[PDB]
């Protein structure tokens, strides 16, 4: 279903049209505090003493209808950007006047309009209201995707409409909010009501509300188009663009009359109903991840720490990557123990990290899948594991699997291995230290052996989100850096962003890695052609792996293994946002940095701008060995 | 209804009163009817009255049975008076706007009619097929005021908080063209045409500012500091040389020559000056309305 609200200017008996709204089938009301038309002095004598009351009373809801149903609006006879200082002073006044009756109501969220290029003393007046008191009143920006100015009709005789390509010009309604929002410095509290006009601008346009915090999508009953019956419908683009907004959850609030006069106001809710239930019904990945949208978590670290159980478990409850791990082995069996050699030969098979043993299962279900022998150990740190593994090992795999409760680094193994299998890759691959364990592990691979995988490696994106860059600045804590939350990577399905560049690789490591001079720190430089008039926020990471010839591993979108979520991209934040304009290149740059104890990653920005080096000497973020 | 929103006199003597509700329980509006002018704003003894579903933003007479009016709810209505002026009966209400309807005014034959919006749009209404003819997005911004020209039908002016003054011809491809003084001055507020030479107009700005403008020109001949706050309303008198009657967000009202110069000002209303309409009857009778809910009639030297 579809959360839908009403947007009224006009409300009589307000009992009677919330009594209305309700059974055409709204979830809320959108209406004004005081009457519009109603202005109000309060500074010249003798206006100002004007007898109350104001406006209605507060006893005409119960509270939990004040803090559910109704979305206030502020007059639109309110003018805190005049020219005219006596109606500055005078709209100053009446928008706390209407701001604080708000927030008296506790109204679940207020409207104002972006309608003009200079908003700067009205965004001053809200960020002091808001910087007044701490309150769950939330400030929904009334911002139009096309500027009224954009969008006349060219009858203007002696002042025509430019035909005249204007792609800066075609986005000036956001560089409105930006500036808005950018003044009230990213308030939690602020967010966009976009309003869609009848003809829709340049997809382009429309790209820059990606990454954008839309709590609401305002639909007027004009852009509907009448259909062979009389129903209202909207243009194929229109729809397209509902499906963009329904997968950001926007509240949709239907503003202007009925203009389909043979319905009723069920008809334009009703399209919107039909439109979002008969969109791609949810697959594997979308369904999983449906709690974790935007939702920043610290990366885990199964080396430095011991993972729970429910967290191996999720690991396990993803089929395809042991699929694709029982196939790796299934070939490499085949291609190492020749036909004829099948029973005078057995395999000497090492899984390096075998957590609860879904790899250990894996390698069992691949040789029989394959006729070949196999001896199996679990090499495993994590000793709450290890009782599951031994469980196991003790009531159905018996003495071909040897469990062995080590660091693979420091394990003394008794022979060497045709086939170690590590699953012991993060959203970054590199970032939970494969190279350094797999490394130490190496001296005990045959002189001939396989590693599943052989390879792995990182990629990184541009990205833009306010939202997103909104939720890292609330990751600040007493007691270290108050930027140190900048400094250091968060695994999140990115949902409300917008990828600038397509996917760079970033590091690359290969086992067994037989070079003389194994050295796993890097240093690479990425150039980002970027084609839009964006805001960098940070870096998308993602992974790619060979386990063994064409059975590979991605979460990198492109590439994206089909219905596997063990993983999540990995995002790298920026402290200060930077500005991109226009098929400018983004120059980022990525250190590997390790000593005896640590692997951190430094990251600076050199272009279009320059950027702080972040997370210099792991200050802020490091990876235990 | 304590909030008078329109004060117009009939060719008769007659008085029409359009008021709304700004606060309280209910938004609502009213029309009323008053044969004795001395007589109001008493509900009592008033000749005929009636609630609208909604507040009024603006009203006008339709001849002398017919009234126009641009409701909150974004509809325009019109109400047909009874046949003994008794009664006030709905003729048709349509729900053509996506916004208040701020403004209206009857074009110079009576069967047509535009309509202003805060929704940016202008409309032109057929009165007698009761339907919109035309439909014009001209302006960037919510549609301030609209007033017909006189004596042509096609021609008009509209202004709006786009700081845009419009003069249409429904004539020609591109109806509507941009007039007034040299920079982007302060917002237009109220439109007067002048009753005795078409070619020009005055217009009142947010900053207390009453400008006089030919169009012929196209450009600002005159203009003067009347009062301290937005012009509200801007009313010609019936007078062989007319005074021109400015109304203003500072509760007076101010009575101006041909050369914008104050001959009269009174402080008489302690709210808001909404209209005003001269008599009929007597050229020197003046009637003001306001917020205060007062019915003041002025003497005019
Ligand atoms: C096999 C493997 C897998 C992973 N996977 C992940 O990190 C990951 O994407 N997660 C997102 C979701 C599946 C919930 C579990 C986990 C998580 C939990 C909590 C936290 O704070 C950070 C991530 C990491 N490393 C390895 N080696
Ligand atoms: C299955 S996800 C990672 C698993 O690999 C194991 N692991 C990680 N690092 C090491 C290491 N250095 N030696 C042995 N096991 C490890 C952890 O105990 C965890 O079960
Ligand atoms: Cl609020
Ligand atoms: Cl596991």
């Amino acid at each position: 279903r579809v959360s839908s609200g009403r947007d009224l200017n006009c409300v009589p008996e307000i009992a009677d049209t919330l009594g209305a709204v309700a059974k055409q089938g709204f979830d809320f009301l959108c209406m004004p505090v005081f009457h519009p038309r109603f202005k109000r002095e309060f500074i010249q004598e003798p206006a100002k003493n004007r007898p109350g009351p104001q406006t209605r009373s507060d006893l005409l809801l119960s509270g939990r209808d004040w803090n559910t149903l109704i979305v206030g609006k502020l007059s639109p006879w309110i003018r805190p950007d005049s020219k005219v200082e006596k109606i500055r002073r005078n709209s100053e006044a009446a928008m706390l006047q209407e701001l604080n009756f708000g927030a008296y109501l506790g109204l679940p969220a207020f409207l104002l309009p972006l309608n003009q290029e200079d908003n700067t003393n009205l965004a001053r007046v809200l960020t002091n209201h808001i910087h007044t008191g701490h309150h769950s009143s939330m400030f929904w920006m009334r911002v139009p995707l096309v500027a009224p100015e954009d969008l006349r009709d060219d009858i203007i005789e002696n002042a025509p409409t430019t035909h005249t390509e204007e792609y800066s010009g075609e986005e000036k309604t956001w560089m409105w909010w930006h500036n808005f929002r950018t003044l009230c410095d990213y308030s939690k509290r602020i967010a966009v009501a976009l309003e869609i006009g009848a003809d829709l601008p340049s997809n382009h346009v429309i790209d820059r509300w990606l990454g954008e915090p839309i709590k609401a999508a305002i639909l007027p009953t004009s852009i509907f188009l009448t259909n062979k019956k009389g129903f209202p419908v909207l243009s194929k683009m229109h729809q397209r663009l509902i499906f963009r907004l329904l997968k950001l959850e926007v509240q949709f609030i239907i503003t202007g009359t009925n203009h389909h006069s043979e319905k009723e106001f069920c008809s334009y809710l009703q399209y919107l109903e039909y439109l979002s239930q008969n969109r791609p019904p949810p697959n594997a990945y979308e369904l999983f991840a449906k709690g974790y949208e935007d939702y920043l978590q610290s990366p885990l670290q199964p080396l430095m720490d011991n993972l729970e159980s429910q967290t191996y478990e999720v690991f396990e409850k993803d089929p395809i990557k042991y699929s694709q791990y029982q196939q790796a082995i299934y070939k490499c069996l085949l291609d190492r123990v020749p036909e004829e050699e099948k029973d005078t030969n057995v395999q000497v098979l090492m899984v390096l990290g075998a957590g609860r043993g879904p790899l250990v299962n894996a390698s069992l279900r691949a040789a029989k899948q394959a006729d070949r022998r196999i001896k199996l150990y679990a090499v495993e740190k994590n000793p709450n594991a290890v009782v599951t593994l031994e469980n196991w090992q003790f009531e159905e795999w018996g003495s071909q699997v040897t469990v062995v409760s080590s660091d693979m680094r420091e394990w003394v193994a008794p022979e060497k291995a045709d086939i170690i299998v590590s699953e012991l890759l993060g959203s970054f691959a590199d970032n939970e230290l494969s190279p350094e364990c797999l490394d130490g592990a190496q001296h005990f691979l045959k002189d001939d052996g396989v590693s599943i995988p052989g390879e792995y490696t990182s990629f990184l994106a541009p990205i833009s989100s306010s939202k997103l860059y909104n939720e890292v600045r609330a990751c600040r804590e007493k007691d270290r850096d108050p930027e140190a939350q900048f400094e250091m990577p968060y695994v999140v399905r990115l949902h409300n962003f917008h990828q600038l560049s397509a996917p760079q690789p970033c590091f690359t490591f290969s086992h067994p890695n037989r070079d003389p001079m194994i050295d796993n720190n890097r240093y690479c430089t990425l150039e980002f052609p970027v084609e839009v008039n964006t805001v960098l926020h940070g870096f998308a990471g993602y992974f790619e792996t060979v386990l063994y010839q064409d059975i590979t591993l991605s979460i990198r979108p492109e590439t994206h293994s089909p219905g596997m979520f063990s993983w999540f991209p990995i995002l790298f934040p920026i402290k200060q946002p930077i500005t991109v304009r226009e098929g400018q290149t983004i120059c980022v740059r990525f250190w590997r940095c390790s000593n005896s104890k640590k692997v951190w990653y430094e990251w600076a920005v050199t272009a279009p701008v320059c950027s702080a080096i972040h997370n210099p000497t792991g200050r802020s973020y490091t990876i235990g060995l | 209804e304590r909030q008078l929103e329109a004060a117009r006199y009939r060719s008769d003597g007659a008085l029409l009163l359009g008021a709304s509700s700004l606060s309280g329980r209910c938004w609502a509006g009213s029309l009323w009817l008053f044969k004795d002018p001395c007589a109001a704003p008493n509900e009592g003894f008033c000749s005929a009255g009636v609630q609208t579903e909604a507040g009024v933003a603006d009203l006008t007479w339709v001849g002398e049975r017919g009234i126009l009016v641009a409701s909150d709810s974004g509809a325009v209505e019109l109400w047909e008076l009874d046949e003994n002026e008794t009664l006030i009966v709905s003729k048709f209400c349509k729900y053509e706007h996506d916004d208040i309807v701020s403004t209206v005014s009857v074009l110079s034959s009576g069967t047509q009619a535009v309509s202003g919006s805060k929704d940016i749009c202008i409309k032109v209404w057929d009165l007698a097929q009761q339907v919109v003819l035309s439909s014009y997005r001209a302006h960037a911004a919510q549609v301030t005021c609209v007033a017909a020209s006189p004596h042509k039908d096609s021609v008009f002016l509209s202004c709006s908080e786009d700081n845009r003054i419009l003069l249409w011809d429904t004539r020609c491809p591109k109806p509507a063209s941009q007039i007034g003084c040299s920079a982007p001055g302060y917002l237009p507020t109220s439109l007067a045409w002048h009753p005795q030479q078409s070619e020009v107009f005055v217009f009142g700005d947010e900053n207390g500012t009453v400008s006089l403008v030919d169009t012929k020109s196209t450009s600002c001949v005159l203009s003067s500091a009347v009062h301290s706050q937005c012009v509200t309303g801007l009313v010609f008198s019936p007078h062989s040389v007319p005074f021109l009657a400015s109304l203003s967000e500072d509760c007076s009202l101010a009575v101006l020559d041909s050369s914008l110069s104050e001959l009269f000002r009174s402080q008489a209303h302690r709210d808001f000056v909404r209209d005003a309409t001269w008599s009929p009857l007597n050229h020197s009778l003046l009637t003001t309305v306001g917020w205060d809910h007062q019915v003041v009639h002025h003497v005019v030297p």
